[PDB]
């Protein structure tokens, strides 16, 4: 037998049930890539 | 499914009164890019369908001022100023902010 | 018609997708960039966050060749000791998240080697003009 | 000016595939920023799309109504736009438009509509 | 002598002029537009709203092709479904106040061309550097 | 080896150095600039003031013909009632806090002289790009 | 003065296994520039020393990877991975942060 | 490629002055953004840098152990890398390396090494 038991606790657990499905990112731009061009002068 | 529906169902309208006909969305149809995404079409029986007015309260480049575009979010109305024997056929209603596109029922205009 | 909602996406609307199609529309997530007594102080603290990691980012481009060209050339060779990819996958093969693993160690060399290519053609341009 | 002929069987059996093609001519279906389209409708009932295809990307779309039994293909040895529907039932009488829709302005500012094929599914010969 | 204050005005001053004579001095109105223990907080909200709608105009400005120009030429045609109004008049007959109600609902199509326009060429600058 | 310690400066490196080796490196003062309940307030007066004064520098030399060019020629000749002093020793004779005291007079006559020096030369631009 | 110490002393190393030679500086070695500005050198004995790896975690133009660079600030591990006959010699760990430029006290790597 | 020399006394006398010569050949001493230095390495107990010198602005730099009794110059008569080193002392026997370094990788990316002359201070002939 497993005897699951009821309990509150720490009351984050509530906000859980609806923060689950969304993190945060940082959008972060200006990366950098090579090609074939060169600024010509 | 969003919902394209269209009011009235038919009308008998005289040539030179204002005629309107409306089309409502399921949610409204303006884009980040600065376009409306609404469309009207015109249709005759036994004809493929030629687009109208497309960017709304802007005319093409080929119609004139007998067809208008106005409305809001989820509200749109095209309205027919001058009636002429050719305004006869069926009109439809179209999104192309979204995938799907999705049209109009129909609307349906004789001569009397 | 003309004008679909099909392939004019979002922000963030090609971030799966292969560079070679993601660097055809880089403006979408250029322009949602800037705009979009105590919780009023959360708002403050947003803001200037948001407008000074915009500075900080206009600021390492200005000091290179690219002023708000967006899109720009530069004179460093690709050592390979960085990558050693091919040049004719990483355009159709890869994804911009699987670049950005495959190369964050390189920064910082990379952001180095550039200021000093533009201030060196910077002075070079002037004694160009200077003796004419 | 690319004219867009459409072709395929009148008369479709019940329960096998129905197969659609769409003569591109006077021009190439590889012509890049165009969107390729069959658009179905039924007479007096409002147009409905089935899918379409984008040249640049090779993006094959569908409607959600009627993802699971469409498939369309480039046919680039015949220049034809293909359309693949099995198991075709009641609600597939329609007249068929294959439509080319320019992305951009650049491409063009007025799409183009094919002159439109009925079809119309039974047993009778 | 040289140098009057007739013809040398000030902020908002040829406000009622053509439009032919207000480009002759725009600096003016371009320079005061930055510069110039609650009631610091009505401090330091009316002071970061006024570098974020700076900002905001120097980044539409940014993403087409004029970056700090001021004045600067671009591709797109003049549809004359927007304005409809002949050249000879619309730079000695109107003025500017006149101007912005002719013409207010048809910005943000003008703003979505003008961005789609300098990206085209952006990448088409790059094309023919790409080649040689 | 290659790469050493002893010329490569740091913050304000060169801040007693002549002008000719002071103008061989600006970007180290240059990116350096921006980035680096009541205690918080000290903490925003004090970033909102960095930001400010970092986009009204960017803004005067923005109205030049300088976007971000970091050095660059202008048109304005060098009056003699400003400086008097010989060519040959300003690069290699003084240094640039003597030249700031030299100077302190003059300047917002030069910074005025620049504004019009560029609005000239920027619908001079557009007079020879209209008429072809 | 700032201090070099180098760990081990001398190290009787097998061809094959990965071998690692450790040096410690006094204070942390990272300038704002973006280079990391630690530096290891070959010398054999009646030889003069030859530089191995510069910017650390990158290798030069002639080395291969049987050199390694690693660690992080006052911390820097010289590795070897794979060891021939001509890897015996004495390294040293030398600094290009600031001035003056100092020196390990030697590292003699020899065969068994 | 330039190819550094030494030369020197290799019996130096307690209490006198030491002078060593750098002698450069296949180019020039003058050559812009390069590193002169002499560097000093006892046998077997590691090296030690005496001092430098950067071309483009003639910046002389010294040990700040050493910055007492060490003077450097350039010789451009003779297209040589001086040394002098007055009142020596019985730790200054080592080998002295002349040493030519690339401040930027356009001027270089492998700094040259040179042969490097043993100089020990006795009184034995
Ligand atoms: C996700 O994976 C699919 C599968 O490869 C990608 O589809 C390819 O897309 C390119 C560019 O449009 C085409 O040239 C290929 O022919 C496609 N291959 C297949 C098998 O369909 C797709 O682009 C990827 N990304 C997204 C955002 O869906
Ligand atoms: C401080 O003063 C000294 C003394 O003049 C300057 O040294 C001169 O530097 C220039 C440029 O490097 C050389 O061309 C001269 O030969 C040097 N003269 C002497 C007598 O050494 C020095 O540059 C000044 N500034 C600093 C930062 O030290
Ligand atoms: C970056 O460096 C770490 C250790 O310095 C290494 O483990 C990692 O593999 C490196 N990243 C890549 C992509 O090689
Ligand atoms: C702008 O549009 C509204 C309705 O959409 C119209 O009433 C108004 O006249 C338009 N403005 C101009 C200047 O035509
Ligand atoms: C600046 O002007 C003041 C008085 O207007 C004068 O005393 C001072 O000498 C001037 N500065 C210089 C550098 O000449």
């Amino acid at each position: 037998t497993e005897t699951f038991r009821p309990g509150g606790g720490d009351m984050r657990d509530n906000w859980r049930s609806e923060l689950y499905k969304y993190k945060v990112v940082k959008i972060e731009p200006l990366g950098v890539a090579p090609t074939r061009c060169k600024r010509r002068v | 499914d969003i919902v394209m529906t269209q009011t009235p169902l038919s009308l008998s309208v005289t040539p030179g009164e204002p005629a309107s006909i409306s089309c409502r969305s399921s949610q409204s149809l303006l884009h980040s890019n600065g376009h409306t995404y609404v469309h009207w079409y015109l249709q005759k029986a036994g004809q493929s369908p030629q687009l109208l007015i497309y960017e709304v309260s802007n005319r093409a480049s080929g119609v004139p001022d007998r067809f208008s575009g106005s409305g809001s979010g989820t509200d749109f109305t095209l309205k027919i100023s001058r009636v002429e024997a050719e305004d006869v056929g069926v009109y439809y209603c179209e999104q192309t902010l979204q995938i799907p596109f999705t049209f109009g029922g129909g609307t349906k205009v004789e001569i009397k | 018609a003309v004008g679909i909602g099909a392939v004019f996406l979002g922000f963030l609307g090609a971030a799966g997708s292969t560079m070679g199609a993601a660097s055809m529309t880089l403006t979408v997530q250029a322009r949602n960039l800037l705009s979009g007594t105590v919780w009023g102080i959360k708002q403050l603290q947003a803001r200037v966050l948001a407008v000074e990691r915009y500075l900080r980012d206009q600021q390492l481009l200005g000091i290179w060749g690219c002023s708000g060209k967006l899109i720009c050339c530069t004179n460093v060779p690709w050592n390979s000791s960085w990558s050693n990819r091919n040049l004719s996958e990483i355009w159709d093969n890869m994804t911009w998240l699987q670049w950005d693993k495959e190369i964050s160690n390189y920064t910082q060399i990379i952001y180095g080697l550039l200021e000093e290519s533009q201030n060196q053609q910077e002075k070079n341009e002037q004694d160009l003009l200077a003796l004419d | 000016q690319v004219q867009l002929q459409e072709s395929g069987p009148g008369v479709v059996k019940p329960s096998e595939t129905l197969s659609l093609t769409c003569g591109v001519s006077g021009g190439t279906i590889s012509s890049s920023h165009f969107y390729w389209s069959w658009i179905r409708q039924p007479p007096g009932k409002g147009l409905e799309w089935i899918g379409g295809l984008y040249i640049n990307d090779e993006r094959i779309n569908y409607n959600p109504s009627l993802e699971s039994r469409v498939t369309i293909s480039k046919d680039t040895s015949q220049n034809q736009f293909a359309l693949k529907l099995t198991s075709v039932t009641a609600a597939d009488t329609a007249v068929y438009y294959c439509v080319r829709e320019p992305v951009i302005a650049a491409a063009g500012t007025v799409d183009v509509w094919g002159r439109g094929v009925l079809v119309t599914v039974s047993s009778a010969s």
